[PDB]
């Protein structure tokens, strides 16, 4: 799996090749609830918009996009925050389906 | 989570704090801005009444219908029953071919209603549809064991309900109390929601009273009665 | 607070109500001498902010309808179905997936999980679920306390792994095809029905009954094409359904109310059409061809 | 006065025989609504069987009897002239299941 | 435009509209406004249309909006039209060409 760096900006956007697909991710911080949210576009088309970043679950599971799992982790299961997500106290990870299968089998 | 929103006057004053020094004491300008922003705040307050109106333990009306539509148990169902009809029996009594309703009947329906012209008994009392949904969330997960079926029956009928026998493909249940007319009429819909494994026939105690016999949790002479499983005809006229 | 979320749904405050209470707020500020006509500087502001308030109400209604499977659409419909772990098929419409989520009657709510998961299995063109829950064998031949499955397509392995996990132990299965399955070493034989298709030849005689001399009947080819579509659709005749005059008179008259069906004739191809009923056993099905269907208008 | 005798044909996984009152009120509402039989439209088996089989796909109509109140129900056709039109009452429709 | 001498100042609009349909190589309009059938076979109070080419659907919908209800039509080809459900049947003449 891989770690996706998060900048110290309340709204940021980047692109990464996941399962040989150009996936564009847009993170933006909602101050009113103090939470990070993501929109995902596959090849220029927005397939996910306005999803809450939550730790310990696969954020892409409901959609069947075919680009693996995108999940957040933290040492003691803290929730992602304006300060604690860019600092690396909460890390965003992408895991490929084969890796998930191998770990599940192991 | 917790309190989503706040009082509109808190938000509007938080914004009025951002006004310039030269306008800090302009009562007409500030009160105009307050008039215009207090309605946006008040309009959006109405949204935090969209949070626990879908609480399964408390939902009512369309909020309960929407939950029923998510759980896949609609408010009304086809039956072999002569639903009572709202109307007058020509005073004392008229021959007719229908039966009538009198301002307190779950079988509320006019002869012109669409979920009446095709035999759909529709559940109107929220306290019973809520129980049916709370039972249906067991069919959802397939929790067919007794530990779950007894819990479903407690919600549908009450604390005196129990599951009696496990024959070959035939399971008996009892509310453990005399039923009222509303519950009796809705009884066929209860066995469509209870968690009973397909291919196994649900039955019901005759007197809806606690069953007798030997053991720890049962009923004796006073309160108990001899078992008699009967067909509730949940899916058939016959 | 009659407005907002109400037992009847989301009640929306009218734009006129918004504007009127804006005007009340402004009268309470500037006095009764203020001018608020729709063309004055204050009237224009009142209109703009009334429109913005009403658009907030529109958002409220959108948020309320984003939780009603009858109004939700798209990936939000998919998330709603994720409460029961249903999944959309390929190219499935929102209407069909919505009907699956809601379990519109179905007259028997259980076996809906099995029916919908079967339909979701890849390759399953047609699927149907039956049950004999009495202590006697039914007229169709299903033994007591038994679950029967009819399925066209899909691989036997996925079908059986699904049926085993939806049907509890201690409940039998009536069928013609047997699939051996294994979980943790325990070894269940799952019996399903793979209906045998009987090519049916169908010849129908119809009379024309124009609605209030409204518009005349369609052409023979159009009626035959409509009937072929109807019989090939998801509401095609099931297994064990004998061909009768009633079935076709119910299909033709619904498709084309201005047409009266007089005489239906059926047979097993290539045998000559003749008098119904054509008896299909519980393992048999009627299969139709566009050529075989014939319709004739009679005086 | 209209009278329909039917045979129930329930498909295996389906609703039971719909109740006689529901069948009567469904026919009444549809015959009384905008799609009511117009003037000069003979009451006949075609119209009533079509309506019944379109409302309730799990029912087969055995026979239709028709007449004028208080006249005894008579085998169709019930002839209506171009100026005469059929009327109906909820309590004057009778439906029963034939075995 | 000018309606150069036609001897029928009305019916020129229908004639022009018919000729203005795509594919209508030849067209003509006939009327029998008398109470007795004409030697040509057109019943009384009848409007007949002869046309070669053009689609039946468009031709019939065009003739319908020029010929008023209560006026018959005489012809060898019948086209069934519909406006608001009120389906009508419009008869026109598709001439049979006899080689000479």
């Amino acid at each position: 799996m891989i770690e996706l760096e998060v900048l110290d900006e309340s709204k940021q956007k980047f692109s990464v090749i996941l399962n040989d697909r150009r996936v564009t991710i847009e993170l933006w911080y909602n101050t009113t609830n103090d939470r990070w949210s993501f929109s995902l576009a596959l090849d220029g088309d927005n397939v996910v918009t306005g999803r809450r970043l939550v730790t310990g679950v696969d954020l892409l599971a409901p959609f069947g996009l075919g680009i693996g799992a995108l999940f957040l982790l933290s040492e003691n299961g803290e929730p992602p925050t304006r300060a604690n997500l860019p600092l690396g106290l909460v890390k965003l990870y992408h895991a490929t389906q084969e890796e998930i299968d191998a770990a599940i089998s192991a | 989570m917790s309190n989503l929103c706040a009082d509109p006057e808190a938000l509007v004053e938080a914004r009025i704090d951002e006004v310039l020094t030269q306008y800090r004491e302009s009562p007409y300008l500030l009160n105009l801005i307050r008039a215009y922003l207090s309605k946006l705040a008040e309009t959006s307050m109405s949204y935090c009444d969209m949070v626990e109106k879908f609480d399964l333990d408390t939902a009512v009306g369309d909020q309960l219908t929407i939950i029923g539509r998510i759980l896949g148990f609609p408010r009304c169902h086809c039956v072999c029953d002569t639903i009572p009809v709202v109307g007058y029996d020509c005073g004392g009594s008229y021959a007719g071919s229908y039966q009538l309703a009198g301002y307190c009947e779950p079988g509320s329906s006019w002869i012109h209603c669409s979920p009446y012209g095709n035999s759909e008994l529709c559940v109107d009392e929220d306290e019973i549809y809520r129980s049916l949904l709370k039972a249906r969330r067991y069919q959802m997960l397939g929790l067919y064991d007794i530990e779950s079926l007894h819990e479903a029956l407690q919600i549908v009928w009450g604390e005196d309900a129990m599951v009696a026998e496990t024959k070959v493909g035939q399971v008996v249940v009892t509310p453990g109390r005399s039923l009222t007319a509303t519950e009796t009429r809705y009884l066929p819909i209860v066995f469509r929601a209870l968690p009973i494994a397909p291919g196994i026939k649900g039955m019901i105690h005759i007197d809806q009273g606690p069953i007798a016999g030997y053991g720890d949790g049962w009923a004796g002479y006073c309160g108990g009665d001899w078992l008699c499983p009967v067909d509730p005809h949940a899916y058939t006229c016959s | 607070m009659t407005y907002g979320v109400q037992p009847t749904g989301y009640v929306k405050k009218p734009l006129a109500v918004h504007l009127a209470e804006i005007e009340a707020s402004m009268v309470d500020l500037f006095g009764p001498g203020v001018i608020q006509t729709e063309q004055s500087p204050l009237g224009q502001l009142n209109g703009l902010y009334a429109d913005l308030s009403y658009d907030l109400d529109e958002r409220g209604e959108d948020l309320y309808q984003s939780f009603d499977p009858e109004q939700a659409e798209g990936s939000r419909l998919d998330i709603l179905a994720r409460y029961r772990l249903l999944s959309r098929r390929a190219g499935e419409s929102d209407e069909s997936f919505r009907r699956a989520i809601t379990n519109v009657d179905r007259a028997r709510i259980d076996l809906s999980d099995l029916s919908t998961a079967l339909s979701a299995i890849n390759g399953v063109s047609w699927s149907r679920v039956y049950v004999n829950e009495d202590a006697t064998t039914d007229a169709d031949g299903i033994p007591p306390n038994t679950v029967s499955v009819a399925v066209i397509g899909g691989d036997d392995d996925e079908v059986a792994q699904l049926v085993r996990r939806y049907v509890v132990p201690g409940v039998g299965m009536y069928g013609n095809t047997t699939i051996e399955t294994t979980i943790g070493g325990f070894c269940r034989r799952i019996r399903v029905i793979r209906p045998v298709l009987i090519p049916t030849s169908v010849e129908i005689d119809v009379q024309s009954r124009p609605l209030k001399n409204g518009c005349p009947p369609p052409s023979v080819n159009a009626m035959a094409a409509g009937l072929y579509t109807e019989l090939t659709g998801p509401d095609r005749p099931g297994n064990g359904e004998d061909g009768t005059v009633y079935l076709f008179r119910k299909i033709m008259e619904r498709l084309y109310p201005n047409v009266e069906v007089v005489d239906v004739r059926l047979s097993q191809a290539p045998a000559a059409p003749t008098t119904p009923p054509l008896v299909m056993s519980f393992f048999q099905m009627m299969s139709f061809n566009a050529d075989d269907i014939l319709v004739e208008i009679v005086p």
